RNA sequence: ACUCUGGUUCCUCUGCAUUUAACCGUGAAAAUCUUUCGCCUUUUACUAAAGAUUUCCGUGCAAAGGAGCAUACAUUGAGUAAAUUUUUGGAGUCCCCUCGAAAGAGCGGGA
């Protein structure tokens, strides 16, 4: 729903512009044409066109790109939320958890392994856990059907 | 993060259970679009 | 910010956040977890080097 | 951890602050107490000692075993914590 | 300010919470920076308005990455001479006694151009040099903040001074007639240098499902942007795709690429380097009729006009303005 | 050791649900007034936007009372159950010099 929300909707209201595909209003305020006004500051010799400032990207940041916004009710819509990565099983056999060929594997090929300071000696080798310490759900199975 | 570590030291704080409470984003632009844009300084007194 | 933390000379250290989406949107074995995690720290500390 | 009684918890928050502790042969050490343990051997930091005598030293670390101390005097803000 | 998102808030302030007026706002623009690619062909001469002294200089291009140590303070002007040269001579190889004729950093103590003293002592005394040295490091200064093509500020130039007749007396060789002049010698040096613009690159970052990749390229043509890396993402299913992008075309791109991939894709940009605009900007045979969108060979002639036009300059560099003809 | 109470389900009354970024409502009506657009020989019924108020279909919680069903005393607020170096199973006792009527006190000394 980027620019496709209830957010950029209102702004788009707000700034009597149009989404394709979402709804098109009478004007908020009613002479923002008046901007043929031949003003130096607005003019096409001055400025430097590369890209046109298209109405997506006067939704997207109403504020760099629009004028008057103290008197409109332009709004923030929600900048991003973090992809989700969630695939749907297609095979109900597979365990709930198992690694996905989709997901890539996890290497990089030119990473130093890290120096992992474990306990040497033979002194630290004979150290025991004792015989009740045990995992915190060891008999419970990781997955069920469920 | 931090929403967790006020949520400890402050008994009253409210996380709700579907959308983070983000007490450090205390702007309502920063309320609005969803990140935080100035650092906030957050004083806590918390044991090790 | 690691590089920026260094210049600025700050201690550096590390939260490994998010670690659900390991177990709740990727579904990695936890045996496959472990590497995902060990690789974060072995990119983190390819910067430092 | 496991619970351990409150004036133990209390000298574990007097670390990093000055302490005075009197030992059972009677000096007197003042310092900062850089670590205690729930044993409450102590080790002072920035030390002066005060014999029964008034004399004095600076001493640079000091360990004084626990079952040794007669009492401490603790930073009066620990009443907060 | 550092970015589309990074205005979007610094006006929202603007608007919502600081000034409570209306304000007009401008397409957004960059500031660029000029920049010689050749070593200058003649070397330069600058005669003060009393006719006594006679600065001489040279430009080139600045060899790569020293203005990003500049910047980054690897190196600081400031320094004592023995580790200031030390730094030079060992890590850009250069001679020794080049690391010790350093005048200044420009336009400022961070500045990404030199100035040297190549004056050899047999043509002038070091001492008369030295009386008006501060003179000269001044009009350099001035020369690199303003610029002679579009008044950008100038970047990558190496200016060597290696020749000066200096008055005997002072009120002949003063700081009003060597300031002007070391201007005017520097930008005779920048403009027989071959001159260029440069514009910043973003260093930009996608991450995006294995689909939406072939979008990205698109995005990025369209934008001259191109792709250096394109690495999957370990661990996950996403892919990271690195790019560098003109700052001056990235304007809409990351919204033209949300919307390209539905928000699958998502990307985020910072400043990198700087990088030659395509182009000669003197060349007079290119005419900037504004009804379209320029070809790529045209841009730093356009860039460099409509700058001119914006801020109130003559329509196109007098170059021969600084230059003598028999120089 | 004190006073404190039976579970459930339902009905109804009362009070509160304004520091709204946003949300009593993951849904979505109607009216009035003021203003601006379009129909129009007038008004009603209207168009479609703004602002200000209303009504209506609903919501949550607390508390009180009652009504049905099958039935259980604990339990809330206030407050119970280790002789081997670091504390709770004894390195304890006794004897001279000093100040002082008087009884202690010195890193005092001795067994
Ligand atoms: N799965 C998962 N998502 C989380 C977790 N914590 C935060 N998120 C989500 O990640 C997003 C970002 O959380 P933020 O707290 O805003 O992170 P942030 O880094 O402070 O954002 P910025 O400060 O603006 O960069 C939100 O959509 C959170 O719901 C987590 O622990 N697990
Ligand atoms: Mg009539």
């Amino acid at each position: 729903f980027y620019l496709f929300d209830m957010k950029s909707f209102f702004t788009a209201k707000a700034l009597n512009v149009a989404i394709p595909g979402g709804p098109k209003f009478e004007p908020l305020v009613k002479d923002l044409h008046t901007d043929e006004d031949w003003n130096e500051f607005n003019d096409i010799n001055k400025v430097i066109i590369r890209a046109p400032i298209r109405t997506e990207y006067r939704i997207a940041f109403p504020f760099m790109y629009n004028n008057l916004i103290s008197s409109l009710p332009v709004q923030v819509s929600w900048y991003h939320t973090p992809s989700v990565v969630f695939i749907k099983t297609e095979d109900p056999d597979l365990p709930a958890f198992y690694y996905d060929p989709l997901i890539n594997p996890i290497v990089l090929s030119n990473l130093k392994a890290t120096e992992e300071n474990l306990p040497e000696g033979e002194e630290e080798d004979e150290w025991e856990l004792p015989e009740d310490v045990r995992p915190i759900f060891e008999d419970v199975p990781l997955y069920t059907d469920n | 993060f931090l929403d967790c570590l006020m949520e400890q030291t402050h008994p009253e704080f409210y996380r709700a259970e579907d959308a983070d409470a983000r007490f450090t984003d205390i702007l309502f632009i920063e309320k609005q679009r969803g990140c935080s844009i100035k650092s906030q300084p957050v004083s806590i007194v918390a044991q090790d | 910010a690691i590089r920026h933390a260094i210049q600025e000379r700050l201690a550096v250290t590390l939260c490994i956040s998010k670690i659900d989406r390991l177990l709740l949107e990727l579904k990695l074995p936890p045996a496959d977890a472990y590497f995902k995690l060990r690789l974060i720290i072995d990119q983190v500390n390819n910067i430092l080097s | 951890m496991t619970s351990v009684g409150v004036p133990i918890k209390i000298l574990h928050e007097a670390e990093g602050h000055m302490v005075t502790l009197e030992t059972v042969t009677g000096e007197v050490y003042r310092g900062k107490l850089s670590e205690a343990e729930d044993n409450m051997n102590c080790q002072l930091a920035e030390t002066v000692v005060t014999f029964r005598d008034g004399r004095s030293h600076q001493l640079d670390n000091v360990f004084i075993r626990g079952n040794k101390i007669r009492f401490m005097i603790l930073p009066d803000m620990l009443k907060n914590a | 300010g550092t970015g589309e998102f990074y205005m979007d808030c610094v006006m929202h302030d603007m608007r919502k919470v600081f000034s409570e007026i209306d304000i007009k706002v401008a397409d957004p623009v960059v500031t660029f920076n000029e920049t010689v690619i050749e070593t200058s062909t003649l070397k330069c001469f600058a005669e003060t308005p009393n006719k006594k002294n006679k600065i001489t200089m040279m430009a080139e291009p600045l060899e790569k990455q020293l203005d990003e140590d500049i910047e980054n303070e690897v190196v600081q002007i400031g320094w004592n001479r023995r580790r200031l040269g030390e730094f030079f001579q060992t890590k850009y190889n250069w001679d020794l006694l080049a690391a010790r004729s350093i005048w200044a950093f420009g336009p400022d103590t961070t500045g990404p151009n030199i100035l040297l003293d190549d004056t050899l002592p047999s043509e002038v005394d070091k001492h008369l040099l030295s009386t008006v040295r501060e003179s000269l490091v001044q009009g350099f200064q001035w020369a690199t903040r303003e610029g002679p093509l579009c008044e950008e500020p100038i970047r990558q130039v190496k200016f060597k001074l290696l020749d000066a007749a200096i008055a005997t007396e002072p009120l002949y060789r003063g700081g009003g007639q060597m300031i002007p002049t070391a201007r005017r010698c520097a930008y005779s040096a920048f403009l027989m240098a071959t001159p260029r613009l440069m514009e910043p690159y973003y260093t930009v970052e996608v991450v995006a499902p294995a689909d939406c990749v072939a979008a990205v390229y698109t995005v990025l043509a369209k934008r001259r942007g191109h792709v250096t890396t394109d690495a999957p993402m370990p661990g996950s299913p996403m892919y990271t795709i690195s790019a560098y992008i003109p700052v001056m075309d990235s304007f809409g791109f990351e919204t033209d690429l949300r919307i390209h991939t539905q928000g699958q894709a998502f990307c985020m940009s910072a400043f990198h380097h700087w990088q030659l605009v395509p182009g000669d900007p003197l060349d007079k045979s290119i005419v900037i009729k504004t009804l379209d969108v320029q070809p790529t060979p045209h841009l730093a002639r356009e860039f460099m006009i409509k700058t001119r036009r914006r801020k109130g300059l003559s329509e196109d560099v007098s170059v021969n303005k600084f230059f003598d003809d028999p120089m």
